[PDB]
């Protein structure tokens, strides 16, 4: 599925007061049990990147963000092979779990989806 | 009693059916039968049920006298044949095939 | 299915050969051959066993040649092309009691006594099933069992009605080694013999397995040291990150 | 112990020669040792134990 | 945390006698034992397995 | 004489007494039922196989080891 | 430039077994690939050896297998090795497919190796089924009968095709000789597909248990995974040894030690254990043709995993709900296996149907639902 | 999507210093006892529910099914068997 | 492959199997053609120096 779809659906949920009241607490617990923060990842580090769209979005990251992403992946890979978890400053705190990549991929996809639409336009 | 004669490697069930067996077979309403047939259509002689004793589902040979309709039960997928050798329950689509058999004498048949 | 239709499942008896490091008791094998020869061979063939197979298992070369030479086997035709018999040789297979299936069935009220070369592998239970079946004919069938004619009640046989009658009774065999030939003793011996017949490599197989287990365990232990050794640079890797 | 390394381990030709010679020794001695062990745990059971009667 | 000349702590893993011949020789004893059992195991496997091609017992009779 | 006979009898009277009595009571019922007429023209003819199996299974559990120990 | 890189042939070896860049965090479930290659090699070596002693003619086949067991030097070992390794091959292949499903190895960009893999899986099943028939014991014959008669379900031409497969009117000598020839061949076809799925994989490289890129941190295949693969090789050989030397018939059916008898049908005909889940799926559908389609669909449905998994994240390491669903799917697959070998009796009839429904609903309903929901939970959860 | 050594297709890396020591300098089994006990307990504890829940459920289901099946083919279960067929 | 049956199995292919005669003759004759072509191929390679560097 596309990040666009995920983001739009999430916005529908966060709009509805009822829905957010029941979904926000569930999603927070889900993320706590997911446990990616225990390897020092940010959520966005997990998104599948072997697609042309995602390769483009990653290329559009500011250099600093990009270098730090590489570090978090290397660090996490080393935790994985060691079967250790992050400790102390290596654990991602909820306040550091920023959606650094979502704006870039949303823009890449927006143009690719516009392109698909416009390839199908019919002069009226 | 039910005999097993090999004919083209396939087993041939020959049952010497009793009077009351014939009666039991003639009962079931033809309506409710995957393959609708009466015994009369199957046998040319009510006392000689001659069938190709291979199950019409996948091709096991039903264990005779066993079943739930007390004729033949295919152990493989649990399809039950009758005293006519008609399918009653289980995956089997058709009744047990009848070969081309003729009574040359009244005491000998050829297949 | 009903328990009857399955057959009662035999007890687990402590056979000498049960146990990763245990061979057959060859003295028992020899006794069991004598039970086969004096009781079972009347109805049951042992077609996959040759006289040579007994040699250095149950009998010396001489004893086995003597058993072979007492029988007559089909030779190649003579010079006028007439059929001939010869005395048996070690390469000959132990001959069966019947010329064909039809003769076998006719002698046993329609039942066909199976060849026993593989019966220990061909039934769930193996030795235990053979022992349970031979010793498990009750004096009287449980009240309410209807046996088909020519059948005998035996709970271990699936369906309960077996075409083989009880055949082992105290002192049907006189063992040549002075062991008391009780029903249980003879059943144990013949069951062991038939188990050997089904898997004659048994003793050698388990010895080679012991060698394999030892060496494979050692290689596994060493391979773990070596893996850990070679991987330690990767496991022990440390990073220092200074964002640029 | 330097000396041991230098003679048997430093050259791979030497190390492989040593490994194969050791494999030869191991193979022969292990065979003999298992044979004896197997005969002791299966004592009086094997044909070699009853052969003497015949 | 910042200086890259301050090597991270490896003391939990470093052997004190790391440059001795005894030290190397030990690891090669492990490697060599493994090679020795692999050689003996391979020879046993090959020998037993190929013997299938020598005359079977019925042919020897 | 056959060691099994004694061991089986001992195991029936001892650890498998409940099952012995069940089989016995079963036999009594079935024989009585066979004694009565129009038994042959009954739908369901009760047997004692189940109780027999329970008894034999029990005897075998308490005897197997003992029997093979004395052969 | 170093020889291993210069020379075209050596460089192909080099690219796959030596300099091949692997993720540095592959766990032990990445070792089944090499164990399956080891099984394949053992099966080829033992199988070709059996072929030197086996006779494919139905009058001699069963006896030739007894001759291997009794007369050929180490014949017992070669036969048991071949038969047991067939079982280990399936344990490892299920493990490997399990690894691939759990860690999302089927997602882009690895749909092609996954899809070729599903074909390898079909070929393994066919290879193993034909090999089983070659013994020509009771299970051999009756298994062949049942399974080849499934083709009778094909409408209009079904019957004709079955007689064409058999080379006759029943399973007999013609069938056995053709199964010999095909059983010999099929492993070579299987090896080609195994190699193709590797070549297809080599464009993306292996996945890793985190499901992130490994482009940032690679390790040479040798020595690291070479030595790590040795550990599981010795673990496998220990399990192999315990079966082959100490319990060689634990995984077999006793009825296969009785010579094939077309008259007597055995008490229970079950396939080999590794086919049992598909057998249970077939029994669940009452219709003949329905059952066959369901059985085939249970394998071919794997091909749609790339589509029905809607997740923005590769694999289950970080997805608690997906992990629970996966656990239930796997346990259901084992339940199906067990229901494949029970008697067709209540209450296992209804149970078999429910397990079959659960099997298919994983692909068609639950995985698409769950993966969509988890996408949302990751996004909202990390805001 | 993946290159080869020298052009693997990593985004540019900068600013990570990696350190490691020789395999001959390290104790391969350092802290093995602590790992085998504490680390394995931690890893097992965190995964236990995902195994226990489906295993326990399907084992319970099988147990109920096998027990009912056994009971239906007793004398006592004659009537219930007749209805089930 | 059994020596008691091998020759006869080849006769069975010639006489009984549908198109067996063709399949057997095709197999036997193509063995000859295989060698003609392989000698031709090697002859080509020798005459045209296909064996020299870099081949
Ligand atoms: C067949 C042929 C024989 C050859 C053997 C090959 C098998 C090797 C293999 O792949 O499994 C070993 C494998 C060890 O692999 P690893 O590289 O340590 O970790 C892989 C996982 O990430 C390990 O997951 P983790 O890091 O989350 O640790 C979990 C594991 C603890 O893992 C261990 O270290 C054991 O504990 C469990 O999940 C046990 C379940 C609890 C129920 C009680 O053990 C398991 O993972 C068992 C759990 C499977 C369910
Ligand atoms: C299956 C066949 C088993 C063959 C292995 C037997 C002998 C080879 C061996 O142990 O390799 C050690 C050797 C040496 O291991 P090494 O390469 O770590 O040692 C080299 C460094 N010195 C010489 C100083 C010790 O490995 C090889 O030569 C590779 C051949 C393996 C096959
Ligand atoms: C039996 C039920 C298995 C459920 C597995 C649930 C996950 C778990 O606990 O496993 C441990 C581990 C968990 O590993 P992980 O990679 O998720 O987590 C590692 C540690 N963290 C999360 C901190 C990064 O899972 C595996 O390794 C799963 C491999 C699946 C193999 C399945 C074979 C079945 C064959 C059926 C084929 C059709
Ligand atoms: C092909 C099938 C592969 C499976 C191999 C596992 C065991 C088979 C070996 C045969 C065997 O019984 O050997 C035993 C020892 O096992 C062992 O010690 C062998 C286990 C060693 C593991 C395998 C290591 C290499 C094997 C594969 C390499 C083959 C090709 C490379 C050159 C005892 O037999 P024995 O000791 O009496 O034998 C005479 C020499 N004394
Ligand atoms: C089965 C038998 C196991 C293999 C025996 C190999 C001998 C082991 C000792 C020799 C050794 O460690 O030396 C290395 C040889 O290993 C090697 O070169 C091979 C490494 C491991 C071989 C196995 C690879 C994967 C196994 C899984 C099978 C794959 C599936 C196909 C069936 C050299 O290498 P180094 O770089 O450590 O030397 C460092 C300096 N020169
Ligand atoms: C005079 C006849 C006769 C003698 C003596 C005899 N058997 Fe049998 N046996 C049979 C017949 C007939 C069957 C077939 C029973 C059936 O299928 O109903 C049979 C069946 C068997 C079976 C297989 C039962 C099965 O599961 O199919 C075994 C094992 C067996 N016999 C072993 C022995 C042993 C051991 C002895 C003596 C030590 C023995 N038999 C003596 C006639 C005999
Ligand atoms: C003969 C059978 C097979 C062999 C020998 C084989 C071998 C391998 C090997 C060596 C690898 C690379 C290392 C590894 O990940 O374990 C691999 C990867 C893979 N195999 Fe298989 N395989 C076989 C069957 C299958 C089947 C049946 C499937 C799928 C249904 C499959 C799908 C894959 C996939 C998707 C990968 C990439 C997984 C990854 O590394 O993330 N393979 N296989
Ligand atoms: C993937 C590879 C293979 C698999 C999975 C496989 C599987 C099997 C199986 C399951 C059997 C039945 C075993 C038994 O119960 O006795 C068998 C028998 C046989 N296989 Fe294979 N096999 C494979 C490769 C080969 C190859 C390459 C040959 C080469 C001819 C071969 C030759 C035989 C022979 C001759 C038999 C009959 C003798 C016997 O049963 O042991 N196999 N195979
Ligand atoms: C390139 C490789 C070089 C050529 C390889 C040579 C192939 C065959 C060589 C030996 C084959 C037969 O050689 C023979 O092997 C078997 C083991 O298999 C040994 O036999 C030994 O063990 C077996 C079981 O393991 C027993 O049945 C036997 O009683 C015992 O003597 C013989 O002592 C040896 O003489
Ligand atoms: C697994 C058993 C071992 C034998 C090897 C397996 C046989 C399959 C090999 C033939 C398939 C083609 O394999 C293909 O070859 C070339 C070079 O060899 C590889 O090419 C790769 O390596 C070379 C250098 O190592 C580079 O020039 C290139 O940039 C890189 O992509 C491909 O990534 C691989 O896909
Ligand atoms: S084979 Fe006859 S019921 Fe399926």
């Amino acid at each position: 599925a596309s990040i666009t779809s995920v983001v739009k659906t999430s916005e529908l949920i966060l709009k509805s007061p009822l829905l957010s009241k029941i979904v926000v607490p569930l999603a927070k617990t889900y993320v706590k049990f997911s446990g990616y923060r225990q390897l020092g990842f940010k959520m966005n580090d997990l998104i599948i990147e072997e697609t042309p769209n995602m390769q483009l979005a990653l290329r559009r990251l500011p250099p600093t963000e990009s270098y730090d992403r590489v570090y978090r992946l290397i660090r996490a890979t080393q935790f994985s092979l060691s079967h250790k978890l992050a400790t102390g400053n290596d654990i991602t705190k909820p306040e550091e779990d920023d959606h650094y990549l979502i704006p870039y991929i949303l823009d890449v996809e927006a143009e690719a989806f516009e392109k698909d639409a416009l390839d199908n336009l019919e002069v009226v | 009693k039910n005999v097993i004669i090999k004919w083209r490697g396939k087993p041939i069930f020959i049952r010497h059916r009793t009077s009351e067996e014939i009666e039991e077979a003639n009962e079931v309403n033809v309506a409710t039968l995957r393959d609708p047939q009466t015994d009369d259509e199957r046998v040319q002689k009510p006392e000689w049920l001659v069938m190709i004793g291979v199950c019409t589902h996948l091709g096991c040979v039903p264990i005779g006298e066993a079943g739930d309709f007390g004729g033949w039960f295919c152990p493989c997928h649990g399809s039950h044949y009758d005293i006519s050798g008609r399918i009653r329950r289980g995956p089997a689509p058709l009744n047990l095939e009848i070969p081309e058999y003729d009574f040359a004498d009244a005491e000998t048949l050829v297949i | 299915m009903t328990a009857a239709e399955h057959g009662l499942h035999p007890a687990e008896y402590p056979w000498p050969q049960n146990g990763m490091l245990s061979t057959f008791d060859h003295a028992s094998l020899r006794r069991g051959y004598q039970v086969y020869k004096e009781v079972c061979a009347a109805c049951h063939s042992l077609d996959r066993i040759a006289w040579r197979n007994l040699v250095g298992v149950t009998h010396t070369t001489d004893e086995a040649k003597a058993f072979a030479e007492e029988l007559e086997y089909d030779d190649e035709p003579d010079d006028e092309g007439n059929p001939r018999k010869r005395p048996g040789k070690l390469a000959d297979y132990i001959p069966g009691p019947y010329p064909n299936e039809q003769a076998a069935r006719a002698a046993n009220q329609g039942a066909l006594p199976p060849d026993l070369s593989l019966i220990a592998k061909a039934r769930h239970g193996g030795a235990d099933y053979i022992f349970a079946l031979l010793t498990g004919y009750p004096d009287e069938p449980p009240a309410g069992v209807v046996l088909a004619p020519g059948m005998n009640y035996n709970p271990y046989f699936p369906g309960g009605g077996i075409g083989m009658a009880r055949t082992l009774f105290d002192g049907v065999v006189e063992y040549e080694d002075g062991t008391p030939a009780t029903t249980s003793q003879m059943a144990k011996d013949v069951a062991a013999f038939l188990t050997w017949a089904a898997e004659p490599e048994h003793d050698e197989r388990k010895k080679l397995g012991l060698k394999a287990i030892i060496v494979i365990s050692a290689m596994l232990g060493l391979s773990v040291y070596i893996k850990k050794f070679k991987w330690s640079p990767i496991k022990n890797r440390k990073f220092i990150y200074n964002p640029p | 112990a330097t000396t041991f390394y230098n003679v048997f381990v430093k050259r791979n030709s030497a190390f492989v020669a040593t490994i194969l010679a050791s494999a030869f020794v191991f193979d022969m001695t292990f065979e003999t040792a298992i044979d004896n062990f197997w005969d002791r745990i299966n004592a009086g059971k094997q044909w070699k134990d009853i052969r003497h009667k015949y | 945390g910042k200086s890259t000349y301050k090597i991270p702590d490896f003391t939990p893993y470093l052997k004190k006698d790391r440059n001795t011949d005894a030290n190397r020789l030990f690891s090669y004893f492990m490697i060599g034992s493994f090679g020795m059992l692999s050689a003996a195991g391979a020879k046993a496997t090959v020998q037993d397995f190929l013997s299938n091609m020598s005359a079977s017992a019925d042919v020897l009779a | 004489p056959d060691p099994a006979i004694a061991l089986h009898e001992a195991a029936a009277e001892g650890p498998c007494h409940d099952f012995k009595h069940h089989f016995d009571e079963c036999v009594e019922r079935v024989t009585k039922a066979q004694e009565a007429e129009d038994y042959d023209h009954a739908e369901y003819k009760e047997d004692c196989v189940e109780e027999f199996f329970h008894l034999q299974h029990c005897i075998n559990d308490n005897t197997a080891d003992k029997l093979f120990r004395v052969l | 430039m170093a020889l291993r890189k210069k020379n075209s042939l050596l460089n192909m070896a080099n690219s796959y077994v030596l300099d091949s860049p692997q993720p540095s965090n592959l766990n032990y479930f990445w070792n089944f690939g090499s164990l399956l290659a080891l099984c394949l090699v053992i099966q080829l070596a033992t199988g070709i050896t059996l072929a030197m002693h086996y006779t494919s003619h139905a009058s001699l086949a069963f006896d030739s297998v007894e001759h291997i067991m009794r007369d050929v030097n180490f014949g017992w070992f070669i036969r048991y090795a071949h038969a047991n390794t067939a079982s280990f091959f399936f344990i490892c292949i299920y493990a490997h497919m399990g690894r691939n499903i759990y860690y999302g190895s089927y997602k882009t960009p690895r749909v092609l190796p996954w899809s070729i893999g599903v074909i390898i899986f079909l070929l393994l099943i066919i290879t193993a089924f034909m090999g089983y028939v070659l013994v020509f014991g009771q299970m051999s014959l009756w298994g062949a009968t049942v399974i080849c008669n499934l083709v009778s379900a094909i409408p209009w031409l079904g019957e004709d095709i079955v007689h064409f497969l058999w080379g006759g009117f029943s399973v007999g000598n013609p069938t056995l000789q053709r199964f010999f020839a095909l059983h010999y061949l099929m492993p070579f076809v299987l090896a080609v597909f195994a190699l193709l799925h590797l070549i297809a994989l080599h464009t993306a490289g292996s996945s890793n248990p985190l499901g992130i890129t490994s482009n940032v941190d690679k390790l040479s295949m040798h020595p690291y995974y070479s030595f790590k693969d040795l550990i599981t090789v010795f673990a496998f050989l220990l399990m192999f040894t315990l079966f082959v030397f100490f319990s060689p018939d634990k995984l077999g059916h006793p009825d296969n030690y009785i010579p094939a008898n077309p008259m007597v049908t055995p008490a229970s005909i079950v396939p080999e254990w590794y086919l049992l889940p598909f057998y249970a799926i077939l029994r669940a559908i009452p219709d003949k043709l329905g059952g066959v389609i369901a059985m085939v669909a249970a394998i071919l449905i794997l091909l749609i995993l790339p589509i029905v998994d809607r997740s923005i994240i590769r694999g289950n390491a970080f997805k608690p709900i997906s992990k629970l669903l996966f656990g239930f799917f796997i346990c259901n697959f084992l339940l199906l296996g067990v229901l494949g070998q029970v008697h067709i009796e209540p209450p296992f009839i209804v149970l078999g149907q429910i397990c079959t429904i659960f099997y298919f609903s994983y692909f068609l309903i639950l995985l698409p639902m769950v993966s969509t929901i988890e996408n949302i939970f990751f996004y909202i959860g990390s805001l | 999507y993946m290159g080869w050594w020298g052009h693997m297709g990593s985004p540019p890396q900068k600013g990570i210093a990696g350190y490691t020591i020789s395999p001959f300098a390290a104790r391969p089994f350092a802290g093995v006892v602590h790992a085998a006990i504490f680390n394995t307990f931690r890893r097992t504890k965190n995964q236990a529910l995902f195994v226990i829940l489906p295993v326990s459920f399907f084992y319970y289901v099988w147990t109920q099914a096998s027990e009912k099946n056994e009971w239906l083919y007793t004398k006592a279960g004659r009537h219930e068997l007749a209805k089930a067929l």
